[PDB]
RNA sequence: UUUUAAGAACUAGAUACUAACACAAAUAGUAAAU
């Protein structure tokens, strides 16, 4: 049994332009409210969640590995020394 | 009729009757003022009335605000109507389904056929002798509706349907289905620790085949206890279903059980959870699992399924004992929850705690018990009954990432006859994540 | 030396697979029998018969 | 009508001696105070209301007046209450957190929960609706005792 | 089910247990575990008798021979001095049908038995309490204490139970009739209705090894730890390693006798002693492999310091070789 | 009146047989295939 207070995403944005939901694995991608940014802050999409909060972290720390490398530890490899140094 | 009925399973109809409309409750729940709707009045529809064709009844009473101006009964694309021939406030649906075929693939004679015919008749019951009719063919996806009319539906109903007809997901588990059964389809990363709650089902440890002593003599199969593994990658708390091998007593090949089963489970796990406890998306590296999961999470909409892009190293899992100590224990099958990651959230984030586990999991599954040994060589400090993995300090479990590091690489060189000096940086990273 | 072991072996059995299933089940049924008599012996060093 | 009486008794407290969890005798009392530990999470849930999901609180307190009333009266069956004391004496348990956690994997499962430290369960409609707002209140504990 | 239980003798309890400080016997009981190179009895000494009818068993004493101890079907339990000597300790009574087998605690204090009457005594050895009794539907066959703690019971249903039930073991199909322990705590062997030999894990539910290829009503473990003896009902010993290939070997079987039975061996593995339904001993010298000694002793089912041994059977005497 | 097993320990794998167990996922005892 489904919660009804929920709304799938798909139901967000009626109009066929709005954004495409591809049910197999049923992901917004795109986000459905496209026209008015509403008054109060409004599901803003799927991609607006992916960089935010706890991956970029990552992705900075990665980048220090590249470069550091070249300049050897690894991030996925080896991950404690490298996270230290990225510390220091 | 063998094809059609794979082509329905799981009362995939019934189900296909709930998505539908159901999901009309939803669309036309909230639509309140600019129809003068008091509320969306339904009646709670016996399991029988989707797949049952003898007669048919009133489905969703819409009770107006205030009034409404039934016109002569059109279909929802006859367009031109005088609405004031009456007025009411509860209403209704009749919203069908039926699999047509080469003579009838016409709804529209069908669709005001039913609909008059049942509307002029006794046994269908309406709370109102007024409303509309959609129906659909599943066959040609075809669809109609031939109601009395008061304003301003008619293009809620027709982009409305664009929508339902386009989304509203059973249908698009009969498209993929179909295509199954037909084998036509069209020719021609990180991202696993953001906020929202994603889960790890994998299945190699559900049902485990155990050879033992055939009576004259042949090799014979049979299984041990098994259980379905599942943790999110962050928090780190494991969600064990214990298999207990009384559920496979007499039946069938247990392959197709197996999947069934897992499927059954992973699910009702979901459902009993609460909304802030619920995953968004749920990843799995069976790949065998994505039909019975799914047709399981029809009931679902809001999640999301995503499988993996990318080579995976799962099945270790039961080879580090504890929580195997706890599979062989089992009197009767009930969830156990536990800890991943040992302590890793002090010293690490998750994250190279994540990328040091799936190693740990690898020099595992490669060369094994000299893995073992290398963890427990020296046990002189212990590993405690919440832990898992020997407990170290920081040099033990650095040290230990490299050396299971170098297994899979020199074992590697060495056994699938391709050299490690040779090798290339991103190989290197590929078979370290994958 | 090992191929003459298996033709050597070969050879020397003139049944087919039904014959060699009876041998097995009758020589079950006579540890049956004899099992369920020294139940029967022990029972009567009890006295019940 | 004991169990008007024993509700109105300012002589129970709301800690679990896991030794009466599978009382015959014990029964009417142990119901109680499950009653009266839930009303205590939900006090201090309350008192903490904007730091900790304000939007799932009122929804939970609805699921579990059910139950509530049900403990209050005894009505809930032994297997249903041995299960319940569980998850909720472990609970009372800072580091037994885990244990209360797959205490409740088995009362969701249908299955008896018996105290760890220290067969089988049928499952309805309603009962399902409280058995779910039992994983809140644990998930607002974890919190709690996380966050002082 | 009531209870009633009696006290033999007068000498009681320094405040003493009778089961105690043999100490006092010529040797040593706590002695070392080869007393010599091993000798074979001709002499018997004492009848002992009380049972009117033949004893179901035969125990010594955990630790060393101290007591001994006798299952009698008039539903019965007597401990005796198993040092020849004339007293019979302290009697048990309190089962409705005939006692099967029985076990004793490692420690020595405890003591437990099973009945035909569907029913599992635990017993106080220092005052013939009944501490506690256990359950089922089943008649319970050959059941044996943990080494270190659960009751291990054999069921004529199949199963094996663990009892503090503990963990039930359902794989054996028909009756079970004996369970030994190949490694302590680790493994043990169940000996099945079904001729078969299971093997398993302790407290985990599937069995590590199977082995079939007549039956094997009994037994028995060297005190090395090193062979299985099963006296198999086609007439025949055969031996087999608790060490960890479970392989029978051709070079060591036994075939002198006709025939449920007690296989022992002498310590320090120079004889094997098997007692049968003629009544006659038999013994084998294990090293060389064959009948030694051979007696018509009795008018036998087991057989238990280098000086002797001690049997029972259906005359319901306890013989001393 | 019967009766002699050359005895004991160690070790490895090599040829076999087998198993509705494992490589968009599915087959069985009237018929089989360029
Ligand atoms: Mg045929």
């Amino acid at each position: 049994t489904r919660l009804r207070e929920d709304k799938a995403a798909y139901l967000n944005d009626i109009n066929s332009t709005e954004s495409n939901y591809d049910p197999k694995s049923r992901l917004y991608k795109t986000e459905t409210l496209g026209a008015v940014d509403e008054k109060s802050k409004m599901l803003t999409g799927e991609g607006l969640k992916l960089n935010e909060l706890n991956q970029f972290a990552r992705s900075h720390a990665k980048e220090m590995g590249i470069r550091d490398e070249i300049e050897q530890h690894v991030l996925v490899a080896n991950p404690t020394k490298y996270e230290y140094l990225k510390k220091k | 009729k063998i094809s059609l009925i794979q082509i329905f399973r799981a009362h995939l109809w019934q189900k296909i009757h709930e998505s539908i409309v159901f999901d009309i409750c939803q669309i036309l729940d909230g639509e309140l003022d600019v129809l003068q709707i008091e509320s969306v009045t339904k009646e709670t529809v016996h399991p029988r009335k989707s797949y049952k064709m003898n007669s048919s009844a009133a489905d969703i009473t819409m009770e107006s605000v205030h009034e409404w101006e039934v016109s002569k009964p059109s279909l929802l694309h006859e367009t031109n109507d005088s609405f004031k021939g009456l007025i009411t406030n509860k209403m209704w649906f009749d919203v069908q389904l039926r699999y047509g075929d080469y003579d009838s693939h016409d709804i529209s004679r069908y669709v005001r056929a039913k609909f008059l015919d049942y509307t002029t008749d006794n046994v269908s019951m309406y709370p109102s002798p007024t409303g509309v009719m959609i129906g659909i063919d599943l066959a040609y996806n075809m669809y109609d509706a031939y109601g009395n009319w008061f304003n301003g539906l008619k293009p809620l109903i027709q982009n409305s349907m664009r929508t339902i007809m386009k989304a509203n997901p059973a249908l698009y588990v009969l498209r993929e289905r179909i295509r199954k059964g037909l084998q036509i389809y069209q020719s021609s990363y990180a991202e696993l620790f953001n906020n929202d709650i994603k889960l790890f089902v994998d299945d190699t440890n559900v049902y485990r085949v155990t050879v033992h002593k055939t009576f004259e003599g042949n090799v014979a199969t049979k299984a041990i206890n098994g259980c379905i593994f599942t943790l999110n990658p962050k928090t780190g708390h494991l969600f064990l279903k214990i298999i207990h091998t009384s559920v496979w007593a007499g039946q069938k090949r247990l392959s197709q059980l197996a999947k069934w089963k897992t499927a059954e489970e992973v699910s009702a796990l979901v459902r009993s959870l609460p909304k802030e406890e619920q995953p968004k998306q749920i990843i799995v590296t069976r790949k065998a699992m994505l039909d019975p999961l799914e047709v399981h999470m029809l009931d679902f909409p809001n999640i999301a399924i995503r499988p993996t892009e990318l080579r995976l190293p799962f099945s270790a899992a039961m080879s580090i004992d504890k929580l195997s100590d706890v599979v062989m224990k089992a009197t009767e099958p009930q969830m156990v929850l536990f800890n991943i990651y040992d302590d890793w959230l002090d010293r690490i984030s998750s994250y190279t705690a994540f990328s040091r586990l799936t190693l740990l999991l690898r020099a595992l599954k490669t060369n094994e018990e000299s893995a073992k040994m290398i963890l427990l060589s020296d046990p002189t400090i212990t590993i405690k009954s919440y832990h898992l993995w020997p407990s170290f300090t920081d040099e033990q479990w650095i040290t230990i990432e490299s050396q299971m590091r170098d297994l899979i690489l020199t074992e590697y060189g060495r056994k699938y006859n391709v050299n490690i000096s040779a090798l290339t940086q991103t190989e290197i990273k590929d078979i370290i994540l994958g | 030396k090992e191929m003459l072991a298996e033709a050597r072996a070969r050879l020397l059995n003139t049944q087919g697979k039904k014959a060699t299933r009876k041998i097995r089940e009758r020589m079950l049924e006579e540890s049956k029998r004899i099992a369920e008599l020294q139940k029967r012996r022990e029972l009567k060093q009890a006295g019940i018969n | 009508r004991i169990q008007e009486a024993i509700a109105q008794d300012k002589t129970i407290s709301v800690i679990i001696d896991p030794s009466q969890i599978g009382s015959t005798e014990g029964k009417p009392l142990l119901s109680m105070k499950c009653n009266l530990y839930i009303h205590e999470i939900l006090s201090r849930w309350k008192a903490s209301l904007e730091a900790y999901h304000p939007e799932l609180f009122l929804d939970t307190k609805k699921a579990l007046f059910p139950l509530l009333l049900q403990l209050r009266r005894n009505q809930l069956a032994p297997d249903l209450l041995i299960s319940l004391a569980t998850v909720l004496y472990h609970l009372q348990q800072p580091k037994e957190i885990n244990l209360a956690v797959q205490s409740y994997m088995k009362l969701s499962i249908g299955n008896v929960a018996w105290p760890i430290g220290v067969a089988n369960i049928m499952i309805d409609e309603r009962t399902r609706l409280w058995i779910t707002s039992i994983k809140r209140l644990i998930t607002f504990e974890e919190w709690y005792t996380s966050n002082h | 089910s009531e209870q009633i239980e009696v006290e033999e003798v007068s000498h009681f309890y320094q405040g003493r247990g009778y089961l105690y400080p043999p100490n006092d016997v010529d040797v040593d009981l706590r002695e070392e575990r080869i007393s010599f190179r091993c000798y074979l009895p001709k002499k018997v000494i004492r009848n002992y008798p009380g049972h009117p009818e033949g004893t179901t068993a035969l125990k010594f004493l955990p630790k060393t021979g101290h007591l001994i101890l006798s299952g009698g079907n008039d539903h019965t339990i007597k401990i005796w001095d198993f040092y020849h000597d004339y007293e019979c300790l302290r009697d048990f009574q309190g089962h409705n049908k005939p006692i099967k087998a029985l076990r004793f605690t490692e420690d020595c204090q405890s003591f437990l038995s099973s009945s035909f009457d569907r029913s599992v005594k635990i017993w106080d050895t220092e005052t013939g309490k009944v501490k506690t009794r256990l359950h089922l539907n089943s008649t319970p066959a050959d059941v044996e204490s943990r080494p270190t703690h659960e009751f291990i019971v054999g069921l004529s249903n199949s199963k094996i139970l663990h009892y503090d039930l503990v963990q039930t073991y359902d794989h054996h199909l028909s009756s079970i009739l004996a369970l030994k322990y190949f490694p302590d705590g680790s493994k043990f062997i169940s000996s099945s209705e079904d001729k078969t030999v299971r093997i398993w894990e302790n407290q985990i539910n599937v069995p590590i090894k199977q082995i079939s290829d007549h039956s094997m009503p009994f037994l028995n473990v060297h005190p090395s730890q090193n062979y299985f003896c099963a006296q198999s009902m086609d007439n025949r010993i055969y031996s087999f390693s608790l060490k960890p290939k479970y392989k029978r070997h051709p070079k060591k079987i036994f075939k002198g006798h006709s025939s449920g039975i007690s296989l022992a061996f002498s310590g320090d593995g120079r004889y094997i002693c098997s007692g049968d339904s003629k009544s006659r001993l038999f013994t084998w010298d294990w090293n060389t492999s064959r009948l030694l000694n051979n007696i018509k002793i009795p008018g036998p089912i087991t057989q238990v310091e280098t000086s002797k041994v001690i049997c029972s059977g259906a005359a319901g005497k306890i013989y001393v070789c």
